[PDB]
């Protein structure tokens, strides 16, 4: 049966200017079936408090669903976001890009 | 403007685990009004926009009786399909439905769905008339004979050409201030040096309500269609949508690309230049 | 509003 992979999009609510407050998004789209594990990082360490929309889909009965998070950003402190899903073999980490 | 009202369900079997997993949510356009979860600790329908929060108790007492029954006929509809197709009673298997109905400038009835899928394909589908039934193979074929039978289509017909229409219009002038807005792009462009002889033009469209958007780049006047990067429209989290569009530019050439944006809370379409 | 009643497959 369908098994469709996830497309990741990791970014920022508002465009990062550091110091100051945003949400860290981490949008998967595009999965079948609808388990599917979402961390947001920071530095490596897994953040604590991350919720996350009410699972829906698209026309092609796919899933999506948006993870976020609050920060500050810093030039120096690095984000991102690792997925698992039965279409990978090993856990997808995407890195934040503030241009992206 | 056009409109739209959307019913999203999603049941997942746990075999080994409890009860299976089942999510309603509810939309208005792109924004959703209410969601339902079965793994929830209140078991009741929950709104999930500002302008619907103030619905009486008979609202939510009544939608939460019929999302719970929703719920019930969906878990019946899992071991049902498993048992069309043999399965095991150990695998985790997922049935959708939708159903919702769009409405025109008008705010007249335009047309209105009501599709199911079994593990993520087509099971049985409504047909735009509303009178016949779209079943994929035989056991989809033996679920529209029981759905011909108890004049399902004829009583969906009605929700759909009725009380969905309806509902739709109240929704849309009980949160007139929210869904019949617009938030046009907020555009912008970066430039960064992939190295001595190329860059990239990103072009961004931010804080836009309803979703769509057309982002396109340009050259000389002609598309850059297959030469560039297109991201899916994403969710910012509070509403609104973004999105952008890039080109890898010969250095020398910024001048030669357009950005070009069209989205309803737009007056005119921009063309944006790096310059 | 939701559909009321629903059948099943």
């Amino acid at each position: 049966m369908i098994q469709r992979t996830p497309k990741i999009q990791v970014y920022s609510r508002h465009p990062a200017e550091n110091g100051k407050s945003n949400f860290l998004n981490c949008y998967v789209s595009g999965f079948h079936p609808s388990d599917i594990e979402v961390d947001l990082l920071k530095n490596g360490e897994r953040i604590e408090k991350v919720e996350h929309s009410d699972l829906s889909f698209s026309k092609d009965w796919s899933f999506y669903l948006l993870y976020y998070t609050e920060f500050t950003p810093t030039e120096k402190d690095e984000y991102a976001c690792r997925v698992n899903h039965v279409t990978l073999s090993q856990p997808k980490i995407v890195k934040w890009d503030r241009d992206m | 403007g056009s409109h739209s009202m959307r019913y999203f369900f999603t049941s997942v079997s746990r075999p080994g685990r409890g009860e299976p997993r089942f999510i309603a949510v509810g939309y208005v356009d792109d924004t959703q009004f209410v969601r339902f979860d079965s793994d929830a600790a209140s078991q009741r329908m929950e709104p999930r926009a500002p302008w619907i929060e103030q619905e009486g108790p008979e609202y939510w007492d009544g939608e939460t009786r019929k999302v719970k029954a929703h719920s019930q006929t969906h878990r019946v509809d899992l071991g049902t399909l498993r048992g069309y197709y043999n399965q095991s009673e150990a695998g985790s298997h997922t049935v959708q439905r939708m159903y919702g109905c769009d409405v025109g400038s008008d705010w007249r009835f335009l047309r209105g769905y009501h599709q199911y899928a079994y593990d993520g394909k087509d099971y049985i589908a409504l047909k735009e008339d509303l009178r016949s039934w779209t079943a994929a193979d035989m056991a989809a074929q033996t679920t529209k004979h029981k759905w011909e039978a108890a004049h399902v289509a004829e009583q969906l017909r009605a929700y759909l050409e009725g009380t969905c229409v309806e509902w739709l219009r109240r929704y849309l002038e009980n949160g007139k201030e929210t869904l019949q807005r617009t938030d046009a792009p907020k555009t912008h462009m970066t430039h960064h040096a992939v190295s001595d002889h190329e860059a990239t033009l990103r072009c961004w469209a931010l804080s836009f309500y309803p979703a769509e958007i057309t982002l396109t780049w340009q050259r000389d006047g002609e598309d850059q269609t297959q030469d560039t990067e297109l991201v899916e429209t994403r969710p910012a989290g509070d509403g609104t949508f973004q999105k952008w569009a890039a080109v890898v530019v010969p250095s020398g050439q910024e001048q030669r690309y357009t950005c070009h944006v069209q989205h309803e809370g737009l007056p005119k379409p921009l063309t944006l230049r790096w310059e | 509003i939701l559909k009321e009643p629903v059948h099943g497959v």
